[PDB]
């Protein structure tokens, strides 16, 4: 603190952002969802276009608070040791939250498995409901994520060693190797032979088999916005944490569908 | 499943007759969906899955 | 263009305390205007008010619930004494996520909007606070009311999740100089620990509540027996939530208690790392528990047994609490201020709501007590004076260091004595309409239920006029408040001595313990320039 | 039995289990009331004697024995309250042979009552419904929101099994004298039993909520001699 | 302009209309919404 | 000039005078039709609610 | 003299939603085969008569009668 | 914005924390690509300079009004907190010290001095 010109910089290492309205917009545009999906389903508008304006608003809210993240990040420059620490703690507690939603989906699959009712006559999966066969595109997918899990790790041990081709090639191997489990897993929704309303069964199959899909929409698009800021020269061989977050919630995906492989489509007897 | 692709195609010009038959359970539409007719979900080929009434 | 980038697109973390104080005392007078309406058709046999309408009357008493569990409690005990407080406590300029405190905020406004227009269009929703499946279903309850009522569970719950990420990070990494994680005051810790239940317990609720709503409108059948699904599920997947929520409400308080405690009769709290290991055992045990509110259900009978024997041990870490606060009153001087008078009827009121927990918590007692008035009487000793007292006590301790404005003694005394008396006479014949047999949720009852029903009455109108009266106690706050820092002593924050003069005193005034009541009293928008010090 | 109107405890007991609840009950009081009178005494003391005090005793704020003594006395007291919750939990139920068993299906808003054994060969079970009287076709002497058309009439010193479900929505069985509170959830089957020492008129009401027809919906059980039972079953 | 008066988001002294209409006008409407809500439920089941 | 841009823009964000999400000279096309259409999203959202509560459908 | 169901070990629990199903499933097994007048299938006829409410005998009598009945009553 | 530095001697602002660039086909490096208050930090940690300290209070000696402690800051207060000269003996006491007023501390008694850089 006895450094001479000290009084002109900032005397703590902590980010003090500036004003910002992006608060109050996702806000407004939640209530604009909200509002919507609880009266579209009854009645009461008909047009189905101010639905699809909400989910658009919505996403162009997260994209635009993600834009402040960034210019405050690499162009400004306030981002020290300690807020780095704050941002992985951060991330770290929404992965642990993200893990739990599937943790009732799961206690709602074994309170069904183990104890079936009379109605079904006693039986998993019940008279007339042919399940997936496992040894089919559901081995497809499993090996493309741990070909993608394996891939990213060449990406992340090649900017260290300050070599550009062979972080932009890598990301892009594995861009192209989860748009190919969605195109897969949209096949295997359409020639199936259950529906979401056929029973207990296709109505808890298609809600945590659903919610991954959602899930690996996000890693498209996260590595899409790291390949395009690779690109472009943010990313130095010490400073990077749009890919530290990527890598990590990729792994918890892979473990995820490991455990979505072994309850769901092989154990039903 | 390109051998499964020559088993479905002919599963479209069954009468309503010849479809395996319904249980209960089976097709529960107690809530009509908001999306065209009533009958038919996000996903729906008529070649493999159909509703007889 | 100035109040828009300081009261709306805000960065600082004790601006939007005063907001979540604004929208609380708001969703506490609905609420309280809602449960006069109820308590004045529960007075003598007949349909009096309400005149054959069934519904509306389980309308009113679901958003009653609702918007004071989630409307009332949690913004004032999260908003108004956490995000102000706890950086002002560790020392700490702002919060690590302020555009996340922004926006755990504003998602409150449009959950106000939809519970409110859940009860315009339609009948309503009359499922109760806890929206059961096959009642809550497209049979009786066929319309967008219910739909809407979910949706306003939701936001919350994001709100709620995104403050307890932003408290576990702000502790852990931005403190002062000379502070380890064992030199923190007891309120840090208590913010904590209800932020961790906060993480652990919530997405259960939000899987059965999205649940529900599929197989209200997407023809699903989770719950339905039809299709091969049985309700119960969806009371384990709610009570899961439902017992942390329960100590999510009493955690800020009692921390708050311990200040006070601490404070006004001048010693330290006995044993502050016994009541920190007590906390997390409170913390800890509130999950291991969920199905002593189902015992009527059908359970098995070696199932009974672990949950009466993990229910009664929870009683020995908050007798540790008691005590150590019995303790820490006992040596010292006491005078008797506004917030020690809420402090000295929380330790008595919160032991005898609490002694009838565990009446109910065999399974053998809760055959005559499940779904009767005795829950009621329990459950409102705790809420009503434990909960509401402490958040009394908080703002009569706290609002001059805030505002910089006093209030007048009197007024707030005659409004303590009007809440005790009216509060005590309300629910406390709940326990002999509950011990000799009258049903919960019911609007009409026969004609034997009729005295007691005359009483609790009666205590409900003593209760709005010292509401009428807190609201005039803030209009001679903010008016002349200057001037009333003279009329009496209570505006010192500690007495003189016994050999301390009173030329020495005027010198050296404050002596405390936290960072809190040595600052400036408008606090400063950036408090902290230069690092705080701690040995 | 019936509500009584200042009660202030209990209704009368007919049946060993509901003793057994009132004796567990007033066998917890006792350490309630301990504890409350212990802590009431320790605020008094506090008040009347350390209130403004010139003399602070800032430094006692340790304690090693005192908190052994706040933390093992209370656990004697909870395993002196769960031997006997435990013994009354097991002990307490039908270990040997039931006698009858009638199924109380609840139904929207009315009750449906059916006893299924004295089958004939054709299937001709004895069943009935039960309403509630209307406040407008009351007789003289009736009571309000309690009284039925149709009354559940039963033996004395007889063991009764009551098979509980339901048809539309979650309901309660519940006699507070019989000490009788179980669910009735519309896909499975629940079962209680009951005792009845001496004859009278057992009257209850439903708990789980319903919709707008919660508080019209009354149980009533008459508990007749043998004699009467057989005159009573050769008429319906 | 850090003083007593400085963190509220509403003024309270040197004002045209006097702080005790916006004071009483907030309790008004916090105590008058729950009755407009039970008048209307009320005149839409018929019963007056 | 080159793809190091990062050496120019920073010293444009530093030294700017108008807030981050409207310095660049491209802000405009994303902050014009964003604000353009919440404002009908909210304004429809305000209308089928109040239209609504008089029982009129669709 | 008043008798019923008595204790039946392998279901001792208090949902009896088992004993039902299973006692109707055995007395249309022991009915199959062996004759419909037979004198240990009326044992069950009196067990499942005594527990399961008539409307769910009735559903179970039209499903079996349309051929769509979820069971394992082929022995 | 303007002269690049080299050392933390040379540093007068923000206006000096800019730096050079990096090459086309290069993954850049942190002494290339680095502005704010991070290079500031980075100048720090390849001398040995901490800039953001975090050694607490002294506590070896007492304070008497002939020699006080000397609490240093770049405002007119600091706030500072008293637990003891064996360090852990007084309970937490905070104090403020000023420019016209010396803290003393009611229970140990040890006097602050603020110094003002
Ligand atoms: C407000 C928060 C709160 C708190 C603090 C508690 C406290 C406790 N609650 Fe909970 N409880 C609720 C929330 C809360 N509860 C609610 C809202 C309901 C109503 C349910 C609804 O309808 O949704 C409910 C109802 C409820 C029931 C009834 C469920 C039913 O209707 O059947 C039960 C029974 O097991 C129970 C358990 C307990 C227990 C054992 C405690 C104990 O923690 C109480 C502990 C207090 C003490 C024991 C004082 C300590 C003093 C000492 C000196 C110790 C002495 C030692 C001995 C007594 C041995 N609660
Ligand atoms: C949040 C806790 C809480 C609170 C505060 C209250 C407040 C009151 N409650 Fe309780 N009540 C519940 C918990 C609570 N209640 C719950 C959960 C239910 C639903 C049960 C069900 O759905 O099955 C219920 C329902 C309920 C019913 C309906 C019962 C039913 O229908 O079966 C009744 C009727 O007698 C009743 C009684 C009362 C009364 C007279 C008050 C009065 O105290 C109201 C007066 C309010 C005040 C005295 C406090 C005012 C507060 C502020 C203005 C202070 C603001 C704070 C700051 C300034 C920091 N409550
Ligand atoms: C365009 C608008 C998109 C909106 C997306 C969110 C809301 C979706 C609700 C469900 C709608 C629906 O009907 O989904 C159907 C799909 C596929 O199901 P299907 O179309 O019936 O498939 C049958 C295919 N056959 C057999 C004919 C070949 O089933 C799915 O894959 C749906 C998965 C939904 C998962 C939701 C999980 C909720 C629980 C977690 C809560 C977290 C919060
Ligand atoms: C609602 C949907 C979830 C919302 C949360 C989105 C994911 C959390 C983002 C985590 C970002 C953490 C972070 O601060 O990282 C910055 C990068 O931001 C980023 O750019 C991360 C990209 C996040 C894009 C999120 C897209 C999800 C939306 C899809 C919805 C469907 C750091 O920047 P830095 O320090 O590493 O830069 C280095 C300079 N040299
Ligand atoms: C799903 C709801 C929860 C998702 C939020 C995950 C946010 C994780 C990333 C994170 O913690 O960073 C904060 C938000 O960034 C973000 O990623 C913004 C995500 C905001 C999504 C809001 C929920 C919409 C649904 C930083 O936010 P900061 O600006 O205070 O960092 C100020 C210093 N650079
Ligand atoms: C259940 C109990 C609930 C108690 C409620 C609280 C009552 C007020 C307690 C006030 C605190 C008393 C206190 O801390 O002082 C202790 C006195 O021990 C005592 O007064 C208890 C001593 C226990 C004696 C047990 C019998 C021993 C004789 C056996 C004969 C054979 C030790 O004072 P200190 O040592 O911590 O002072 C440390 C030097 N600053
Ligand atoms: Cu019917 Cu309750
Ligand atoms: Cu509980
Ligand atoms: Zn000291």
């Amino acid at each position: 603190m006895r450094i001479q010109n000290r009084e002109n910089l900032q005397l703590f290492p902590f980010h003090l952002v500036t004003n910002s309205p992006w608060p109050l917009t996702t806000s407004l545009a939640l209530m604009s969802l909200a509002l919507t999906l609880g009266l579209t389903m009854h009645g009461y508008i008909g047009n189905h276009l101010w639905l699809f304006l909400a989910i658009s608003l919505v996403l162009s809210s997260i994209f635009l608070w993600v834009r402040d993240v960034v210019i405050e990040g690499t162009y400004l420059g306030d981002h020290t040791i300690a807020v780095r620490k704050g941002l992985n703690i951060g991330f770290m507690l929404f992965v642990l939250s993200e893990i739990l939603i599937f943790a009732a989906l799961f206690w709602s699959y074994f309170h069904s498995a183990m104890g079936p009712t009379i109605e079904i006559g006693c039986q998993w999966p019940p008279v007339g409901i042919t399940s997936i066969k496992p040894t089919e595109l559901p081995l497809l997918n499993t090996i493309i994520l741990l070909a993608s899990g394996a891939t990213v790790t060449w990406a992340h041990h090649s900017i260290l060693y300050k070599d550009r081709q062979g972080t932009l090639v890598g990301l892009f191997i594995t861009t192209l190797l989860i748009i190919l489990f969605v195109g897969c897993q949209v096949l295997e929704y359409t020639w199936a032979t259950f529906t979401i309303a056929d029973s207990v069964f296709g109505s808890i199959f298609y809600a945590g088999t659903g919610l991954h899909f959602i899930h690996m929409v996000m890693l498209i698009v996260m590595l899409a916005i790291c390949y395009a800021r690779m690109y472009f020269y943010h990313f130095t061989s010490n400073h990077h944490l749009g890919l530290e977050t990527t890598i990590l919630y990729l792994h918890v995906l892979d473990i995820i569908w490991l455990f979505l492989y072994i309850v769901f489509y092989w154990w039903g007897c | 499943e390109a051998e499964h692709a020559e088993h479905r195609a002919h599963n479209r010009h069954l009468s309503d007759e010849e479809w395996p038959k319904a249980y209960p359970y089976q097709n529960v539409r107690r809530v009509d969906f908001f999306w065209g007719d009533g009958d038919k979900t996000l996903f729906w080929n008529p070649d493999v899955n159909r509703h007889v009434k | 263009m100035n109040y828009i980038n300081r009261w709306l697109f805000s960065t600082n973390a004790k601006d939007i305390a005063v907001l979540y104080f604004i929208f609380a005392l708001f969703c506490g007078l609905l609420g309280s205007i809602m449960s006069l309406i109820l308590r004045l058709e529960l007075s003598a046999p007949g349909n009096q008010i309400l005149m054959g309408n069934h519904q509306l009357f389980n309308v009113v008493a679901t958003a009653h619930a609702v918007l004071m569990v989630f409307f009332l409690v949690m913004p004032a005990a999260i908003g108004f004494f956490g995000n102000y407080l706890l950086p002002l406590m560790i020392g700490a300029s702002d919060m690590s996520f302020a555009r996340l405190n922004n926006i755990s905020f504003w998602l409150l406004p449009p959950a106000l909007v939809s519970l409110l227009a859940s009860a315009l269009i339609e009948n309503g929703a009359g499922t109760g606070w806890t929206v059961y499946p096959p009642l809550a279903g497209v049979q009786s309850h066929s319309g967008p009311s219910v739909d809407l009522a979910i949706f306003a569970l939701h936001l919350t719950s994001i709100s709620s999740l995104l403050g307890a990420i932003n408290f576990i990070t702000t502790t852990l990494n931005m403190r002062t100089i000379g502070m380890t994680m064992s030199k923190l005051p007891l309120f840090v810790w208590a913010v904590v620990f209800t932020s961790i239940l906060l993480l652990l317990s919530l997405p259960v609720l939000s899987a059965g509540v999205t649940l529900l709503l599929l197989d209200r409108n997407f023809n699903t059948s989770f719950f339905e027996p039809a299709g091969g699904g049985d309700p119960i599920l969806y009371q384990h997947l709610f009570w899961f939530f439902g017992h942390p929520e329960v100590y999510i409400l009493i955690i800020p308080g009692f921390g708050i208690i311990s200040h006070i405690v601490s404070t006004y009769s001048k010693k330290p709290v006995f044993g502050a790392i016994g009541m920190v290991y007590a906390m997390g055992s409170i913390g800890f045990l509130g999950l291991l528990v969920w199905s002593h509110h189902m015992y009527t259900v059908g359970l098995d009978v070696d199932s009974r047994a672990y949950f009466t024997s993990a229910t009664m041990v929870i009683a020995v870490p908050t007798g540790i609490k008691i005590f150590s606060w019995l303790a820490t009153l006992y040596g010292g001087s006491i005078r008797y201020t506004t917030p020690m008078l809420y402090a000295f009827a929380f330790l008595f009121l919160f032991t005898v709501g609490g002694l009838s927990g565990v009446v109910l918590s065999n399974a053998s007692l809760d055959i005559a007590f499940h779904d009767t008035y005795y829950v009621i009487g329990h459950f409102h000793y705790v809420l009503s004076l434990g909960a509401v007292f402490s958040l009394f006590a908080g703002y009569y301790y706290w609002s001059p260091l805030i505002t910089g404005l006093y209030y007048n003694n009197n007024l707030a005394n005659i409004q303590f004595w009007l809440l005790f008396i009216g509060t005590n006479v309300t629910f406390f014949p709940m326990h002999f309409l509950g011990l000799n047999g009258m049903p919960r949720r019911i609007p009409d009852y026969p004609d034997a239920f009729a005295g007691w029903n005359a009483i609790s009455s009666f205590g409900s109108l003593i209760s709005i006029i010292s509401v009428i009266l807190f609201a005039y106690v803030i209009y001679d706050q903010l008016v002349n408040g200057l001037t009333n820092k003279q009329l009496s002593t209570n505006s010192l924050f500690k007495n003189p001595d016994f050999i301390e003069s009173n030329i020495i005193f005027n010198d050296n005034s404050i002596k405390s313990s936290s960072i809190d009541f040595l600052l400036t009293s408008p606090p400063l928008p950036h408090t902290f320039n230069t690092p705080a010090i701690q040995s | 039995d019936v509500p009584t109107p200042w009660g202030i405890f209990f209704q009368d007991s007919a049946t060993p289990n509901m003793e057994g609840i009132i004796e567990l009950h007033n066998n917890i009081m006792f350490y309630l009331v301990l504890i409350l009178t212990f802590v009431s005494y320790i605020l008094y003391t506090i008040i009347y004697n350390y209130s403004n005090a010139t003399i602070v005793h800032k430094y006692m704020n340790h304690g090693q024995l005192i908190e052994i003594v706040w933390t093992t006395l209370p656990a004697v007291i909870l395993l002196i309250i769960a031997f006997p919750s435990f013994i009354l939990l097991y002990l307490c139920d039908e270990v040997i042979s039931p006698a009858m068993t009638i199924k109380a299906i609840g139904l929207q808003w009315y009750w449906k009552y059916e006893y299924s054994d004295f089958i004939n060969d054709d299937g001709e079970i004895v069943e009935f419904e039960s309403y509630v009287i209307p406040e407008e076709l009351l007789e003289d002497g009736q009571l309000r929101l309690l009284d039925v058309d149709a009354s559940v009439v039963v033996p004395v010193d007889t063991h009764i099994r009551f098979i509980v479900s339901s048809a539309d929505v979650i309901h309660d069985f519940c006699v507070p004298a019989l000490g009788v509170k179980v669910d009735a959830s519309p896909g499975r089957l629940n079962q209680t039993s009951a005792l009845i020492q001496r004859e009278g008129v057992y009257y209850g009401q439903c708990s789980e909520l319903c919709g707008v027809m919660h508080s019209a919906m009354p149980i009533k059980i008459e508990a007749v001699s043998l004699y009467e039972f057989i005159n009573w079953l050769d008429e319906q | 302009d850090v003083g007593p008066y400085s963190n509220l988001p509403f003024k309270v002294k040197n004002r045209r209309v006097p702080y005790a209409v916006p004071h009483f006008l907030f309790f008004a409407i916090g105590m008058g919404i729950p009755f407009f809500a039970c008048y209307v439920q009320l005149k839409r089941s018929g019963s007056i | 000039t080159a793809t190091e841009k990062i050496i120019e823009l920073q010293k444009f964000y530093q030294s700017t005078n108008k807030p981050i999400y409207a310095a660049h000279p491209r802000s405009k096309y994303y902050l014009i039709p964003y604000f353009g259409l919440l404002g009908v999203s909210v304004a429809a959202t305000l209308f089928y609610t109040g239209r609504a509560c008089f029982g009129i459908k669709d | 003299e008043l008798k019923t169901v008595g204790f039946d070990a392998r279901f001792p629990q208090q949902n009896q939603t088992k004993h039902c199903y299973q006692s109707y499933l055995d007395y249309h097994k022991c009915i199959t085969v062996k004759g419909e007048d037979f004198a240990p299938c009326k044992v069950f006829w009196k067990t499942y008569n005594s527990l399961c409410p008539s409307a769910w005998v009735e559903e179970w009598d039209e499903q079996r009668e349309k051929g769509i009945f979820p069971g394992n009553l082929k022995v | 914005q303007f002269k690049t530095a080299t050392s933390i001697a040379e540093v007068e602002g923000l206006e000096n924390l800019v730096g050079p660039g990096a090459k086309t086909g290069t993954v850049p490096t942190d002494l290339e690509q680095a502005t704010g208050l991070e290079r500031y930090e980075l100048l720090g940690k390849l001398e040995g300079i901490e800039v953001f300290d975090e050694t607490p209070l002294e506590a070896v000696r007492k304070g008497t009004m002939k020699d006080p402690i000397l609490i240093d800051s770049y405002d007119d207060y600091r706030y500072v907190g008293c637990t003891g000269v064996p360090a852990d003996s007084h309970n937490i006491e905070w104090l403020k010290p000023t420019t016209e007023k010396n803290a003393r501390c009611w229970e140990c008694g040890s006097v602050y001095k603020l110094n003002f850089l």
